RNA sequence: GCUGAAAGCAUCUAAGCACGAAACUUGCCCCGAGAUGAGUUCUCCCUGACUCCUUGAGAGUCCUGAAGGAACGUUGAAGAC
RNA sequence: GAUGUCGGCUCAUCACAUCCUGGGGCUGAAGUAGGUCCCAAGGGUAUGGCUGUUCGCCAUUUAAAGUGGUACGCGAGCUGG
RNA sequence: GUGAAGAGGGAAACAACCCAGACCGCCAGCUAAGGUCCCAAAGUCAUGGUUAAGUGGGAAACGAUGUGGGAAGGCCCAGAC
């Protein structure tokens, strides 16, 4: 509908490669490559891509706006890139990175080496917070997502990890 | 989670979803409020 | 990886310098002669084939001193396969000694076990027995039920009842390797392994682990 | 047998059409709210009807 | 007279090859079953295996529509008590793809010896080579 | 859960991606090619004549008995046989 | 013109509406220990005193001492209270 | 009405259900119920819809932004949701 409708801008610096139903953008944070549905219609107009949905399949138009914003999130990924900012919230909850293993203190009998995937890249402004960044923004939340799983907030002091973004609801203890 | 046969709306911020052929209530209110149809 | 077969000599004890005595199975892992090495090109399957031991001149038979004859090795008492990992590899003639065992600490001992006969159902299954009196007749050791009714009106495949116990192919695991002397060929394993002495054990390292 | 049964409650019979409840003198959307709550009690499907001149 | 019954010493079987990339499962099992049977001759007897000799390429590829891909169960009892097993379409393609044709076209197939002596005349091939080359097999393209 | 529209938001799903239990498939052990779909690989053995015809994947005579097996005997921590 | 009928012993086998162990949601879940619901049937799942009793009570354990179907399983298997 | 005292075809099997009342023979044709992808004779028939649940091929109150059709109604380019 309106977003399948919305078009993508392609910025300057930046090649987008159409084979079939994959879509490719190389920018300058690196290359990125995504097979559409074959419900997806990608045309050209080389400055605002558009999408519409083909002929002869049901949805179409959910397929063309979810082709649309997987493809907005890419260029963004590519020109500016995505970056997400965890802290750690409770008693003596450390980080550390050591090129790609994030190493978690979290009150484990075990230290926490947590691998990052191919293009994403971490760093501890603090000792008690990691920054995440990188071109995708699938993998960079679903690493967010495996980092904050090691020790979700807990819901009486919210220790633990958490995103920036998130408004962790706590509840006292209760009385009696 | 409450597992129950009928699942509705209980308050201004549960939203009825359905996952897998089944219809969920997600609240991000109050955490009671997630049911499930079984 | 492969292993090697020994002859179950008997069971002996070790004293150990702290007053420990470790029961252990003497096992004669001589020479093992490579007859044969099967590779997936002829065979889909990497392995090889080792004898031991010495046969009577006029008891091997034409075809088998034919096959022992074409790796050039002195019959042995029989042939038995290892299947090979992928960094291994043999060549047909090689005498592989129980040296092998130098630094494997735990191995698993595969051999025939004793045959107790036709053995029953208490022997066999540990089934307990039925009052010795209290008035019982003629049931002092039976299976007793063996089914339901009429439904199923059937006895079960599996169910436990007399048969031949024993006198099959039985692998105790994770046995620790005491001492190798390579220099007696002898293989010294911390425990009984099955069979009698004289059997024959196949003796792999660990595979647990 | 033996005779018949001896009388335990009384029932009503209920044919389709029927206004079983009637309620005056409340707002519309409460009389909606009392009726579904009082159906929720019965086991007949039930609907929600108006008065009308004929 | 007597109608026309065809002989098992005189009759011809010819060999067919079929790739069975992208065909619906059951829908190409029927047209396999029918040629095997020889129900596509005019010399087709009930009690005379007339059929044709099939060779099925590609195996794994076989396609079936909906979910039954993920939700297809193929049960089978051991014979030993409990011992009902099952495994899903995609898990018995994993592992053995050709048994899910041979199903298949052995469910259509007449129960019975002749039965049984229809299903020996077909070769499902998971891969695409087929030893098969002597009987210069014939695309069928079915 | 991530990303994500249908539904400008929202949403674990509708495409796509991730995690997830002693259950399931394996991994461990035993049986197992009568698996009539009867598989594979080594090795060994036998390469003489002659009639008849119902000329058939035919029948028969002479000479020849191979590898091997079986039988018998002494027997076994194998075994009711 | 006969399908032996309670309980006990031996032997079991299946269901899941799970007693324990395994994975979760919510909690009036601070922690330990819970309550409740969802998934899960791989394995395990008392010994005695009383009584003919299954049952129940009681003593003492245990991670638990599950609920059921199987002719209220099982007398051409035993007993006969 | 049927079975009893009625065969035959259909409902997988299924006295009493649907079709139909067996004098005998035929390697002749047309049909009823019921059916025409293979078992298994006959449409992988044509036209237009619906379902995405293996529903079809068991079950209720009740619940639900599943999807399709219809008749309205409310707010809207002083630009509404
Ligand atoms: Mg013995
Ligand atoms: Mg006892
Ligand atoms: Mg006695
Ligand atoms: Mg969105
Ligand atoms: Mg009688
Ligand atoms: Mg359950
Ligand atoms: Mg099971
Ligand atoms: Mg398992
Ligand atoms: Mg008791
Ligand atoms: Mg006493
Ligand atoms: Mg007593
Ligand atoms: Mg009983
Ligand atoms: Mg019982
Ligand atoms: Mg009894
Ligand atoms: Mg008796
Ligand atoms: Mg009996
Ligand atoms: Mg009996
Ligand atoms: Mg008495
Ligand atoms: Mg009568
Ligand atoms: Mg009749
Ligand atoms: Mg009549
Ligand atoms: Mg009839
Ligand atoms: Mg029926
Ligand atoms: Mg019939
Ligand atoms: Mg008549
Ligand atoms: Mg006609
Ligand atoms: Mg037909
Ligand atoms: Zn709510």
């Amino acid at each position: 509908s309106r977003v399948a409708k919305a078009p993508v801008v392609v910025p300057a610096g930046v090649d987008v490669k159409i084979n079939g139903q994959v879509i490719t953008i190389k920018g300058k944070n690196g290359e990125l490559t995504r097979t559409l549905n074959d419900a997806v219609e990608v045309k050209h107009a080389d400055n605002t891509l558009t999408f519409g949905p083909r002929d002869g399949y049901a949805d179409g138009w959910a397929q063309a706006g979810t082709a649309r914003a997987l493809l907005n999130s890419m260029v963004i990924g590519v020109t500016e890139g995505f970056t997400k900012k965890l802290q750690l919230v409770g008693v003596g909850y450390r980080a550390a990175v050591k090129g790609n293993v994030i190493n978690l203190s979290l009150g484990f009998s075990h230290p926490v080496d947590h691998q990052l995937p191919a293009g994403i890249t971490a760093e501890c402004p603090t000792q008690t917070e990691i920054v995440l960044k990188g071109a995708d923004k699938q993998v960079i939340g679903q690493v967010a997502a495996d980092l904050r799983a090691y020790r979700r907030p807990e819901p009486y002091k919210g220790k633990g990890v958490r995103y920036a973004d998130e408004v962790v609801r706590t509840k006292e203890a209760k009385k009696k | 989670m409450k597992v129950r046969a009928s699942v509705k709306k209980l308050c201004r911020n549960c939203k009825i979803v359905k996952r897998d052929g089944v219809i969920r209530v997600i609240c991000s209110a109050e955490p009671k409020h997630k049911q499930r149809q079984g | 990886m492969i292993g090697l077969v020994g002859k179950k000599v008997g069971m002996t004890r070790i004293f150990t310098e702290d007053g420990v005595s470790i029961p252990v199975t003497v096992i004669e892992v001589e020479a093992n002669r490579v007859t044969q090495v099967k590779d997936l090109a002829n065979d889909g399957y990497r392995a090889i084939q080792v004898t031991t031991g010495a046969k009577k001149a006029n008891r091997v038979t034409k075809p088998e001193a034919g096959h022992f004859a074409k790796a050039g090795v002195e019959a042995g008492r029989g042939l038995w396969e290892f299947r090979l990992a992928e960094g291994e590899e043999f060549t047909v003639g090689q005498s592989i000694s129980v040296e092998l065992f130098a630094d494997v600490k735990k191995v698993d001992v595969t051999g025939t076990s004793k045959g107790k006969g036709f053995a029953g159902t208490v022997k066999r299954w540990n089934f307990r027995t039925q009052d010795a009196t209290h008035g019982n007749s003629l049931s002092h050791r039976v299976p007793g039920s063996i089914g339901q009714n009429q439904t199923p009106g059937k006895v079960f495949k599996g169910k436990k009842m007399a048969g031949q116990m024993g006198n099959e192919r039985v692998t105790v695991q994770s046995l620790d390797v005491v001492r190798v002397d390579a220099e007696r060929n002898l293989l010294l394993v911390k425990g009984a392994v099955p069979g009698a002495t004289g059997s024959d054990l196949i003796v792999k390292p660990a595979v647990k682990a | 047998g033996k005779g018949k049964g001896n009388v335990e409650y009384w029932v009503a019979l209920i044919q389709p059409g029927k206004v079983l409840y009637e309620m005056d003198g409340v707002p519309e959307e409460l009389a909606r709210e009392a009726f579904k709550l009082a159906a929720a009690k019965l086991p007949i499907k039930t609907t929600f009807v108006t008065k009308t001149v004929m | 007279m007597k109608t026309f019954t065809a002989k098992p010493e005189t009759v011809k079987r010819d060999w067919y090859v079929v790739d069975a990339t992208g065909k619906t499962l059951g829908r190409l099992a029927t047209e396999l079953a029918r040629r095997l049977r020889g129900k596509h001759k005019a010399e087709y007897t009930p009690h005379v295996d007339t059929g044709d000799y099939i060779i099925v390429l590609n195996a794994d590829k076989v396609a079936v529509t909906g979910n039954k891909r993920t939700d297809k169960v193929y049960y089978h009892h051991t014979g030993h008590i409990g011992g009902i097993k099952q495994a899903t379409f995609e898990e018995m393609i994993a592992r053995r793809p050709e048994r899910v044709i041979e199903i298949a076209v052995k469910g259509m197939l007449p129960k019975g010896p002749l039965g049984r002596a229809m299903f020996r005349k077909l070769k499902v091939y998971a891969g695409n080579e087929h030893n098969h080359a002597a009987q210069q097999p014939q695309v069928l393209d079915i």
